[PDB]
């Protein structure tokens, strides 16, 4: 009996009531109308995603940036580094490749029409050997037994995608401050060139291609000094792939301090 | 303390009181002391409060504390993650600085706000005498006003204020100017000879600060300094309880409102989250969100600048006021304690009415002359108005000829500048007719004669008669005459003819007016050659059986406006109340006159008089008017004041002293009422600082009101009123709409916090984008509101109740928040998810979202499509996500400004364009969304994206549905107002 009698409470509560549900009914309808017009294969637009963003295997992150320090002689100090490469390798297995196929356009792999099961497109094999040396075969520690680590960069996938066919988009990484008496950083890089085979794009979407899987270059550091502390900096060379974004540290790029130890 | 009794007292008496001599005076060595012991002759100054400490209050408050906590968590919640070497938060420091900065300038608004730049003590400075003549050891020496110790024999003359409360010994001829204690500008006498018990009406006591108008006057000091009664004055005046006004009242009540939603929202979803698992850092930083949002940052500043409006717009009719809350009380006041002398009339004796031919003449009294004027053309006035111009010595300032007569300024007695100017308004030249009659005999009022004659050759020189000319009073003439001018012939003097002259005099002298006869005889060249000089002391005149002209009298009228300013206040609900100084018989009449007491209303005294039946038996329920004096209301205790006042609802206090004014605004005060009080006086000084708001004369007024007042009419207009009470009521009404309006977008910027907290979707908008909507696009539209009509007959209304009728009352607070400010949120969760959809995440992804959203080591989050995302274009699409939900705040804006324009009427039926100052506020506000959704640089800058079109067109819907619904809520409200719809849904 605050400020009004109990029937009057009753009252504006019901009132209440109709006026939220009536509006939630209109909210649900505008959602509704939106699902309706959304197309489920091709996003409206990808005004943030004008160029993609690049990750490396095995991602350990220190200070505001991807740290790895490993020490050769004890083996638990990089136990984690190739139990994590192993687990993201078990997805490029090639019992988990069955449902792709294999490709060998080494052109831009267009198709306009859902010829694979039930309305979908062929997406192409990339499997674990396909990284030959840092495959996780014969040697299972990935070189990071012997000094010489052995890692993955990724390329974020993007629908309708083409990274330039003038030729394959490559990898070349490199130290990002060269020490004066320092020789620049050799990497041995699988497959040849370091480089992601254009049939694998474009990329169509989690509906159109449900099996895609995204090509993986393995870049094997020879150069890397001991007791060290150095800042190596991945860049994708493809036509339209762009890594100048100050905001954006991923966008084309990526960047790991490494020390290894001994 | 003391109160003055000395006046009874004998010389012994006070030479045995005050170690004093009746001649001789205080000792030097005795003065010196006294004057250690007592002080100096002079008042002391309050101190008051510092500029720097009053302004420290406005930095405190609901809003300005709660500003302060969120800003303290800011600030905690910054060094906390910087201490851990993050530095990613800089915008939680900037927030804190913005915050402060709101907090810092919405001090300043209030300081402006209540700032009076008055002095106000030092008014009391320029009454002070300066110099006192005082007789010490028996030698009358010169000495400065300061040094007077009570006790000292002091000697004044006239032109010289008096310098204390003096017990006058030796008078001769003294007169002074007791305005500044009766409000009266009338000279009273001083003899020593005691003349009344009270010492204000005594004869024999001058008063500190009373200017002695003419004679000289011996006496010895009763009172110095604070004691004296113009001290006692001064310290009710300067120092009195400061008194909230009304609109504060408001401000602070509808702060609490704010307040206490703002810190349940915070503490019930600090519970919540704590519960549901964030830290307790977060949770803070939660609560420093909810408490944001909640508070309104710029709606304070925004009263300020619709108070700063409202003062202008008066300002325009020379209405200056001194605070900015003084703009609103008159709307709300409900009774009007009105000063008589100089505020309703304008002080300034004018012939009232002529009575000749047997008939009463009402003459026009205005000061411009715009009334009705009387018959003219009768030969008994053509010889009375000669008379009335030939029996004056009064002359006016020469050059003054531009100014208009009312105005111009004469030297001589009242009577006598009352008499001068209505023959110069009657004739062409007053001076002229009477040199061109020129003077040979000039017997001035002597106390033996009791009249005033003179003696004039007639203008025409084929007339050598001499014109005898006569002025007097009533009674005491007409045994001095034998004919009458009636009907333009000489009559001789029957019975019939004493008895009409009788019930004339009767009549004029009750209505509150002093009366002047006049008469003239014509003599003949037989007699008296024109060689004749006419000797006063020879008395060769018949001096008698002459011939009676004409019943003049004089009265202090009403000014112009007056009439009509009181019939309106009272149209609009207002009790007024004369509270003078005047005499009751007086202040009756101009009661009477101005329309405080309506036609056919009577007193007790009244009944008594119509029913020949004592004052006893007459039932005080039938009596609408009433008269109170000052002995009466003395003796009358609170309760029976209080119950008059009830009884009574017409009210007139007459004779009445400045403490009681004070007593009766306070009496009218304590029963809840809003007391405004216009004075002109340094006696309405103490009342116009007890009261609500207080009203001064700017011409007529003295310093000591005009510092007093809160509201000053510089043009003494009177009317003036009635516009303040207009634009107090509109200034009301409009601040409601501007403050639902400002209130209105407080929950879209809510909602999206409880659903990040809740359904932990990614962020839909920041606190900088909350801040950017408060400050920048709430502003314009809100302060434009200010400028709306009056939908209805305000000044046909009655006052608001204080207790029932509240600037933010439940009603407005409910709609405003849950179902306008709902309709927003919904506008602003629509244009997310569809912002968010059309760029591959889907509404369903987004729930649970957000600690996926924000994981720096998360490069490669996917959307629905399949799509990998880093951080950074993950902010930025979070970046989107603010800008659709600012966006949408901003058109459901535009909507909300479009339907407060009005409470109960249409839009259709007001017109959307009648305010040039809503459309553009509204073009304004698309304008700054477009500047900062489009100009380079903002993504980095304040988080603003360039959006796409549709996202514009997304929350136009909502707008018109809020439009639409709103129309029809008030077409409800209109079509059935005796239903549970008005009762609920109107605000
Ligand atoms: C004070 C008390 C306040 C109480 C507020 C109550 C608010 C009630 C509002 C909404 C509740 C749920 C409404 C959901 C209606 C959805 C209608 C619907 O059936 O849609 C279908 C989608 C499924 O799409 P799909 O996967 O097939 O599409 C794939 C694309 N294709 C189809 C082409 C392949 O289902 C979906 O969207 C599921 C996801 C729905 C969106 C989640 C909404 C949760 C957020 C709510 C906040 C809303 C604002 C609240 C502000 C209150 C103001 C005071
Ligand atoms: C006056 C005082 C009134 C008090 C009344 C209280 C009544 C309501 C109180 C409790 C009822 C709800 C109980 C909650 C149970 C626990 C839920 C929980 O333990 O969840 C766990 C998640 C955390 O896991 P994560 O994946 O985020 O960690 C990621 C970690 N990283 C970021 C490092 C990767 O919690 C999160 O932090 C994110 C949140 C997700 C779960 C949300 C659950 C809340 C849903 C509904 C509550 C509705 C209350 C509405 C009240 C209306 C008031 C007007
Ligand atoms: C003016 C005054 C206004 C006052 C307004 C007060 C507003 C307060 C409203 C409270 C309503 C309570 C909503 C409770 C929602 C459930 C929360 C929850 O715990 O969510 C469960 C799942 C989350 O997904 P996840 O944890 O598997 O993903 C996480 C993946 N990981 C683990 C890797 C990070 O959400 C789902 O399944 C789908 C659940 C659908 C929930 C729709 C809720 C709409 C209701 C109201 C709008
Ligand atoms: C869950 C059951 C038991 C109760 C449901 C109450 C719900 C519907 C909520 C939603 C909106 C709320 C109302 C919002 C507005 C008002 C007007 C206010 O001046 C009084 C409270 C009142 C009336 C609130 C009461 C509680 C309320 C009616
Ligand atoms: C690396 O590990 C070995 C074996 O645990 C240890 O002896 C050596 O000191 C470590 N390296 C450094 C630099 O400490
Ligand atoms: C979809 O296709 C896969 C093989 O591509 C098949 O195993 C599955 O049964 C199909 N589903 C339907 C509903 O046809
Ligand atoms: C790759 O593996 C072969 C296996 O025989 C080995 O000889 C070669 O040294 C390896 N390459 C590097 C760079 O270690
Ligand atoms: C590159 O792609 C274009 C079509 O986009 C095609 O016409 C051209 O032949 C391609 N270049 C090579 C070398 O295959
Ligand atoms: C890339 O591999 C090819 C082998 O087909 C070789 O000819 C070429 O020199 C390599 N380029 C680089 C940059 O390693
Ligand atoms: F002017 Al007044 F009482 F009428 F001081
Ligand atoms: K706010
Ligand atoms: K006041
Ligand atoms: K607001
Ligand atoms: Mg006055």
């Amino acid at each position: 009996m605050l400020g009004r009698t109990l029937s009057r409470w009753v009252w504006i509560s019901l009132y209440y009531v109709a006026f939220y549900v009536v509006m939630s009914g209109i909210f649900a309808l505008c959602i509704y109308v939106l699902m309706r017009t959304i197309d489920p294969y091709t996003p409206d637009y990808q005004d943030q995603l004008k160029s993609p963003g690049v990750t490396l295997r095995p991602d350990v992150y220190g200070e505001k940036g991807l740290d790895i320090s490993y020490n050769v002689s004890d083996s638990t100090t990089w136990a984690g580094l190739a139990h994590t490469l192993h687990r993201f390798l078990a997805g490029y297995s090639p019992a988990a490749q069955e449902g792709s196929i294999n490709c060998t356009s080494e052109k831009y792999f267009f198709q306009e029409s859902f010829l694979a099961p039930n309305h979908t497109k062929f997406s192409c094999k990339f499997t674990a050997d396909m990284l030959q040396n840092c495959s996780g075969r014969p040697d299972p520690t990935f070189g990071f037994a012997e000094g010489k680590p052995c890692f993955i960069i990724k390329m974020n996938r993007i629908v309708k995608f083409l990274p330039g066919n003038s030729t394959a988009p490559r990898v070349d990484c490199a130290f990002l401050d060269q020490p004066r008496d320092g020789p620049p950083l050799q990497v041995e890089y699988f497959p040849a060139n370091g480089t992601y085979s254009l049939h694998y794009f474009p990329y169509y979407g989690k509906k159109a291609q449900p099996h895609y899987s995204n090509p993986l270059v393995a870049a094997k550091l020879l150069n890397v000094p001991r007791n060290r502390d150095v800042v190596i900096v991945c860049k994708i060379l493809a036509e339209h792939v762009s890594f100048d974004n100050p905001h954006d540290p991923y966008e084309g790029k990526v960047e790991f301090k490494l020390k290894i130890q001994k | 303390a003391m109160e003055i009794n000395d006046h009874q007292l004998s010389v012994a008496e006070l030479e045995q009181k005050y170690q004093t001599s009746a001649t001789k005076g205080l000792s030097a060595s005795l003065a010196a002391e006294l004057l250690l012991r007592d002080g100096p002759n002079a008042l002391r100054p309050p101190r008051g409060t510092p500029e720097y400490v009053k302004f420290a209050r406005q930095l405190a408050g609901g809003l300005q504390c709660l500003m302060w906590v969120a800003a303290a968590i800011c600030l905690i919640a910054f060094a906390i993650q910087a201490s851990e070497g993050d530095l990613t938060t800089d915008d939680n420091l900037y927030l804190a600085l913005a915050l402060i900065a709101v907090v810092v300038v919405t001090g300043c608004f209030g300081y402006y706000q209540e700032f009076k730049s008055t002095n106000i003590i030092a008014s009391f400075k320029n009454l002070v005498p300066q110099q006192a003549t005082v007789i010490r050891d028996g030698d009358k020496f010169q000495i400065n006003a300061d040094q007077l110790v009570v006790g000292d024999l002091v000697e004044m003359k006239g032109g010289d204020r008096v310098p204390a409360d003096i017990r006058i010994l030796q008078a001769q001829g003294c007169k002074v100017d007791n305005s500044s204690l009766t409000g009266e500008s009338e000279p009273q006498t001083r003899s020593p000879e005691c003349t009344h018990e009270s010492p204000l009406e005594t004869r024999n006591i001058a008063f500190f600060s009373t200017m002695c108008l003419e004679g000289t006057a011996q006496g010895l000091v009763v009172n110095t300094g604070d004691r004296t009664i113009i001290g006692r004055i001064a310290s009710l005046a300067s120092g009195v309880e400061n008194e909230k006004t009304p609109i504060a009242i408001e401000i602070e009540h509808f702060v609490d409102i704010i307040a206490g939603l703002a810190i349940l929202f915070g503490a019930t979803f600090f519970i919540v989250a704590m519960c549901i698992g964030y830290t307790f850092l977060r949770a803070m930083v939660f609560f420093m969100a909810i408490v944001v949002a909640n508070v309104p940052e710029g709606l304070l500043a925004t009263v300020t600048v619709c108070l700063s409006l409202t003062a202008k717009r008066l300002a325009s009719k020379n209405c200056v006021v001194k605070n900015l809350e003084a703009v609103e009380t008159l709307g709300s006041t409900s009774v009007i304690c009105s000063d008589k002398t100089g505020t309703l009339t304008q002080n300034r004796m004018t012939v009232s009415h002529l009575w000749f031919d047997n008939h009463i003449h009402s003459a026009d009294t205005t000061e411009d002359q715009s009334g009705q004027t009387f018959d003219q053309s009768s030969e008994t006035w053509r010889a009375l108005c000669r008379v009335l111009t030939l029996c004056n010595r009064a002359a006016f300032k020469s050059g003054q000829d531009a100014v208009p007569v009312p105005k111009r300024i004469v030297i001589g007695d009242a009577s006598e500048t009352a008499l001068l100017k209505f023959s110069e308004l009657t004739l062409g030249n007053a001076m002229g007719y009477r040199e061109r009659f020129p003077k040979v005999c000039e017997i001035p009022f002597n106390s033996t004669n009791k009249f005033q004659l003179s003696i004039h050759t007639l203008e025409d020189p084929r007339d050598p008669r001499h014109v005898l000319v006569m002025k007097g009073a009533p009674e005491r003439v007409l045994e001095r005459c034998s004919s009458i001018l009636i009907k333009g012939q000489e009559l001789p003097l029957d019975e019939q003819w004493r008895e009409a002259f009788q019930t004339a005099y009767l009549s004029l002298g009750g209505l509150g007016e002093r009366v002047l006869g006049f008469c003239q005889l014509y003599l003949s060249e037989k007699d008296y050659p024109p060689g004749y000089a006419f000797d006063v002391e020879a008395m060769n005149f018949p001096t008698s059986g002459l011939c009676f002209a004409g019943l003049v009298s004089m009265i202090d009228p009403p000014r112009a406006t007056v009439p009509d300013a009181v019939l309106k206040c009272r149209t609009a609900g207002i009790r007024v109340i004369m509270v003078t100084g005047d005499h009751p018989i007086t202040a009756k009449a101009i009661a009477a006159s101005v329309g405080i007491i309506s036609e056919g209303s009577e007193t007790v005294e009244d009944i008594a008089a119509r029913l020949r039946v004592p004052v006893d038996q007459v039932n005080r329920k039938d009596a609408r008017a009433c008269v109170i004096n000052g002995m009466q209301l003395k003796d009358m205790d609170p309760s029976e004041l209080v119950e008059a006042l009830r009884t009574h609802p017409e009210m007139v206090f007459a004779r009445t002293s400045p403490q009681q004014k004070l007593v009766i605004v306070e009496s009218c005060q304590r029963l809840g009422a809003i007391v405004a009080v216009t004075g002109d006086g340094v006696n309405d000084s103490p009342a116009l600082k007890k009261a609500d708001i207080g009203v001064a004369m700017g011409i007529a007024g003295s310093d000591a009101a005009k510092n007093a007042a809160d509201m000053i009419l510089l043009d003494d207009n009177f009317a003036s009123i009635v516009t303040g009470v207009e634009q107090g009521r509109l200034i009301f009404d409009n601040l409601k709409k501007s403050i639902a309006y400002t209130l209105t977008s407080n929950i879209p910027e809510l909602t999206p916090w409880l659903i990040y907290i809740t359904v932990s979707v990614p962020l839909p908008l920041g606190c900088i984008t909350i801040l950017f909507i408060d400050l920048c696009t709430d502003i314009f539209p809100s302060v434009s509101l200010a400028y709306e009509k009056a939908e209805s007959d305000i000044m046909h209304l009655r006052p608001r109740n204080p207790k029932r009728d509240r600037l933010v009352n439940e009603p407005l607070a409910a709609y405003s928040y849950f179902q306008i400010g709902a309709i927003q949120s919904f506008a602003g969760f629509t244009d997310y998810f569809t912002a968010m959809a059309q760029e591959g995440w889907f509404p369903l992804l987004c729930v649970g979202l957000r600690p996926q959203w924000e994981n720096h080591h998360l490069q490669d989050l996917q959307d629905s499509y399949g799509q990998e995302w880093t951080f950074g274009q993950r902010l930025y699409q979070q970046y989107t996500c603010y800008t659709v939900f600012f966006i949408s705040i901003v058109m459901c804006q535009i909507a909300d400004v479009l339907i407060r324009k009005t409470r109960r009427l249409s839009a259709f039926q007001q017109g959307f364009f009648r305010n040039r100052i809503l459309v553009i506020a509204i073009v304004f506000q698309v304008c700054i969304g477009c500047f900062l959704c489009y100009c380079p640089g903002m993504p980095n800058i304040f988080n603003f994206m360039p959006i796409r079109f549709q996202w514009w067109l997304v929350p136009m819907p909502f707008s018109l549905l809020i439009f639409v619904y709103d129309e029809i809520r008030k077409l409800g409200v209109r079509c059935c107002p005796g239903s549970w719809w008005d009762q609920e849904l109107y605000y």
